[PDB]
């Protein structure tokens, strides 16, 4: 199938808004994406061929509960990101404006779904947690797999094992060639407010693996047959 | 002569108690007869050019004229898998 | 020397449930492949 | 626990269904073996996992003297526990139509299988017809008394 | 009887002394069991075929069918249909059978170009508008409109 | 001195108790009996050895 090769060279990105540069990523075969960021600063994604409304494109946006996915001729901004702030007229926290695109033209497919991949059960005192995703685009179908695991502070992407379960599937019926990710900047009105967002990207390849299912029927080990 | 013999039988017990693979000539017969049956049961998963290897899928999804050209591929390949196993076992049986 | 089957009775209670997930002999048996017992038992060979 | 034809979501087949010990992940509908055939399924009305096992079966061997010597025979159900031959009674349909052996009265468990129509005797003889696992069978007059 | 089964297994009217392996016994299915999900509404696909106007083939329209009873016969009795061409299934089996994801691709075609909807064809529709796989599972239905 | 005796139900290996598969298998004639005979020949020899 189509996997992240063992011991392969992943890019590690740091992004920061810095209060008072980020060029679009390629998307070839598929992407492993992972992050360990506290306070939900990383949300969602764009995937597409052109990202400027000349051809159709994919948008995924998470928030505090449920996700929206929409496939459209979006005119994206060179920096797409999400703002959530306290609106005094509502005495509560929400988005102001959809500053991810300048325009959404005639969209073809619209979708909404369950939240997925929360933080830990009741949270904890900075003992860490890794979230892992695989995004794959084959025969016009876009497949999403993911996991999360608690991790002790040796280092993120630790040695050990855990496989990604399938979580979402959708026939977007479009070419994908590039992609981006949505940050949630806090923007506290008294204006702006800085925060960092660390994330890992590793493209997959057409590959043969040998998978060790334990008696519980979970993939507890694997061999990458071309390593 | 008795003490030499009694100690030489003592070394047989020690050798058989310590070493892993001295009976390899017998364990290899078990391992080859087990490997051959595991191989023969593996060839049930093979499609041989049919739409499925699972005979019940074909009979859940096709009717009694185009199902048959799937079933016949599986008959042809599985019958070849037995003819291979039985030839290998007739050859092994001559060595034993 | 550790055997993979010896051809003695499996009471079908042996075959269903958990054991088919962990012993290949069941997959073999459920596909019509049968190990037969030898005519002389291991006690009967030890006598000779 | 009974032999049935089944169909789960179009997956036709034949077997006995049983309470499984298997922890399917929520996205899984079918569980599968080394021969690439379905051995477990999640019932689509009540979400529980069922083991599928094929309905009981075995080889048969017929033990005979010469046809010129007698027409009576004994039958070995090879690899069968004799307590399962009370299930092999033709009360439901079976592949061998000749139910008469199932009358028993002289049923004997060998480790080769369930042997029917031959009486077991304690006094040993040379092996005439080999049943297996140290057992042999013969046609002769048994009148110790 | 089991002697007669050996005579046919050996193709001889006389069987000499021995033990003869004959036809394997099987317990047969006692009854037939069906388990589909207990969803009840008839599929909304009738609303696509009866639409005021279909999609243009350069922008062919794809609809999900989900969570419904696909009784195709009452749909085939709503309108005369000129074709039915099922590729991975026989039309007779469609009642006994369940589906994971069902997508209707819907558009309008000149009768000549319907020849190119078959798997692996080439021509302006298949080359640039609408390419189904050369191994797709499904059925193509068409009618003069 | 010997190896494991094996017997095979040719019919059940090839056809998983499908009757229409069994009716197609008869088109191939005696090959299943030849396999059964050959394996019976091997199996009877293990006791002889
Ligand atoms: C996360 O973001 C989601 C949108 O990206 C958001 O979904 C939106 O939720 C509101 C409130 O339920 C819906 O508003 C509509 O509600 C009814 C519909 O009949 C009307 O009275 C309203 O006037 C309005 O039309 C939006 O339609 C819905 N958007 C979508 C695309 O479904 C989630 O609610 C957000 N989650 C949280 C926790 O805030
Ligand atoms: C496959 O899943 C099984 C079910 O989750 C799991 O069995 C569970 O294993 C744990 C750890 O051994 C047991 O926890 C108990 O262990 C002993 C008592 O046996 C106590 O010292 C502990 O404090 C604790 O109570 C679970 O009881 C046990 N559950 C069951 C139903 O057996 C298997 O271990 C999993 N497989 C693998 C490879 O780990
Ligand atoms: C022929 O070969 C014999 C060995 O297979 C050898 O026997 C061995 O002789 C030595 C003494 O020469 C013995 O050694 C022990 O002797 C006493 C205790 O009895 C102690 O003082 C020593 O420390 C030592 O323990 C061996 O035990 C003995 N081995 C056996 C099996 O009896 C013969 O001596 C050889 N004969 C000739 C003519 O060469
Ligand atoms: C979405 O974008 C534009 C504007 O709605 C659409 O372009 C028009 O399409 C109609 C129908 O073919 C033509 O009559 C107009 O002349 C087009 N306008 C221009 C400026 O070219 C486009 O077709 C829409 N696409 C979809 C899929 O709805
Ligand atoms: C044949 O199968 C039966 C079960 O159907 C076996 O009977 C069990 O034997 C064990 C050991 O003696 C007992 O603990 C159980 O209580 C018995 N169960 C029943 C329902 O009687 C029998 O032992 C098997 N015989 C052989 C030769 O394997
Ligand atoms: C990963 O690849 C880059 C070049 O694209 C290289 O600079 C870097 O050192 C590589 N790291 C490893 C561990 O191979
Ligand atoms: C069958 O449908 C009814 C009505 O929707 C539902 O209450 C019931 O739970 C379903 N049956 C099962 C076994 O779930
Ligand atoms: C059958 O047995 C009789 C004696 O009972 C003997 O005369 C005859 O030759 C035998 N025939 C065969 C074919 O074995
Ligand atoms: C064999 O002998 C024992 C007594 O030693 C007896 O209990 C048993 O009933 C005998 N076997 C048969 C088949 O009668
Ligand atoms: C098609 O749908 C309309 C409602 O939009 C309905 O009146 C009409 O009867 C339907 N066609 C047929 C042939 O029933």
């Amino acid at each position: 199938d189509l996997f992240l090769p063992f011991f392969s060279n992943v890019t590690w990105f740091h992004a920061i808004h810095v209060s008072g540069d980020n060029p679009v990523l390629p998307f070839n075969d598929g992407v492993y994406f992972a992050s360990t960021e506290k306070s939900n600063i990383i949300r969602g994604w764009i995937f597409g061929t052109t990202l400027d409304s000349k051809t159709q494109s994919l948008l995924i946006v998470n928030n505090a509960t449920n996700v929206v996915i929409k496939v459209c001729e979006f005119q994206f901004c060179n920096d797409p990101f999400l703002d959530v702030y306290y609106h005094k007229n509502n005495k509560s926290w929400m988005e102001s404006e959809f500053r991810v695109y300048s325009s959404a033209n005639n969209c073809t497919f619209e979708y909404v779904s369950q939240p997925f991949l929360m933080d830990l059960e009741g949270k904890q005192g900075n003992f860490k947690n890794l979230r892992e995703f695989v995004f794959k685009n084959i025969d016009g179908y876009f497949k999403i797999y993911s996991k999360h695991t608690p991790i002790n502070l040796g280092r993120d992407l630790p040695q050990g094992f855990s496989a990604l379960e399938p979580l979402v599937d959708l026939p977007i019926g479009i070419n994908i060639t590039r992609f981006q990710t949505l940050l949630a900047l806090h923007r506290s009105y008294l204006g702006w407010t800085a925060g960092a967002a660390a994330y890992y990207v590793g493209y997959l390849q057409p590959r043969t693996f040998l998978l060790k299912y334990n008696e519980n029927g979970t993939i507890t080990d694997a061999v990458d047959c071309a390593l | 002569i008795a003490n030499q013999f009694n100690s030489a039988i003592g070394k047989i017990q020690d050798s058989l108690s310590s070493t892993a693979s001295a009976l390899g000539k017998l364990q290899d017969v078990v391992n080859h007869n087990a490997q051959a049956l595991n191989t023969l049961v593996k060839q049930l998963s093979s499609k041989f050019g049919a739409i499925s290897s699972v005979l019940n899928d074909i009979l859940s999804r096709l009717d009694k004229v185009e199902a048959e050209v799937q079933i016949d591929r599986l008959i042809t390949g599985r019958l070849q898998s037995l003819q291979t196993y039985v030839t290998q076992q007739l050859i092994r049986a001559a060595e034993i | 020397v550790t055997l993979a089957d010896a051809g003695f009775i499996k009471q079908y209670g042996d075959c269903l449930g958990d054991i088919a997930a962990r012993d290949l002999i069941c997959a073999q048996k459920f596909n019509g492949l049968t190990v037969l017992p030898p005519l002389l038992t291991d006690e009967m060979i030890a006598q000779y | 626990n009974k032999c049935v034809n089944f169909n789960f979501n179009g997956l036709t087949g034949t077997g006995v269904l049983t309470e499984s010990n298997k922890k399917f992940l929520p996205f899984q509908q079918f569980g599968r073996d080394i021969a690439d055939t379905t051995d477990a399924v999640r019932d689509p009305q009540t979400l529980e996992i069922l083991d599928i096992t094929p309905c009981s079966f075995g080889g048969v061997s017929v033990i005979t003297p010469g046809t010129n010597t007698s027409n009576q025979v004994a039958v070995l159900y090879q690899g069968v526990n004799c307590t399962e031959v009370p299930v092999a009674i033709h009360a439901d349909q079976l592949t061998p139509t000749w139910r008469v052996y199932s009358t028993g009265s002289n049923v004997f468990q060998t480790r080769a299988g369930c042997l029917i129509g031959a009486e077991y005797v304690n006094n040993s003889y040379e092996c005439d017809i080999p049943i297996g696992a140290g057992i042999c069978a013969s046609y002769q007059t048994q009148t110790k008394s | 009887d089991p002697l007669s089964e050996t005579k046919c297994t050996l193709k001889s009217f006389t069987v000499e002394k021995g033990i003869y392996q004959t036809s394997n016994f099987r317990v047969q299915p006692t009854e037939s069991i069906v388990r589909f999900p207990n969803i009840t509404n008839l599929c909304p696909f009738d609303e696509v075929f009866n639409a005021t106007r279909f999609a243009s083939v350069y922008a062919w329209n794809r609809k999900r069918i989900s969570n419904c009873v696909a009784d195709y016969s009452v749909l085939y009795n709503f309108a005369p249909f000129f074709a039915f061409k099922c590729y991975g299934v026989s039309p007779t089996k469609l009642n006994d059978l369940c589906f994971t994801n069902v997508y209707a691709d819907s558009f309008v075609i000149r009768g000549n170009e319907v020849s190119q909807i078959a798997p692996g064809q080439t021509g302006n529709i298949a080359d640039y508008n609408y390419k189904l796989p050369d191994d797709f599972t499904g059925c193509v239905i068409a009618w003069n409109s | 001195v010997s190896m494991t005796k094996t017997s095979v139900d040719c019919t059940m290996y090839i056809c998983g108790d499908s009757t229409e598969c069994s009716n197609l298998l008869l088109q191939y004639g005696s090959f299943c009996t030849q396999l059964k005979r050959a394996l019976t020949g091997i199996a009877v020899e293990q006791d002889k050895n």
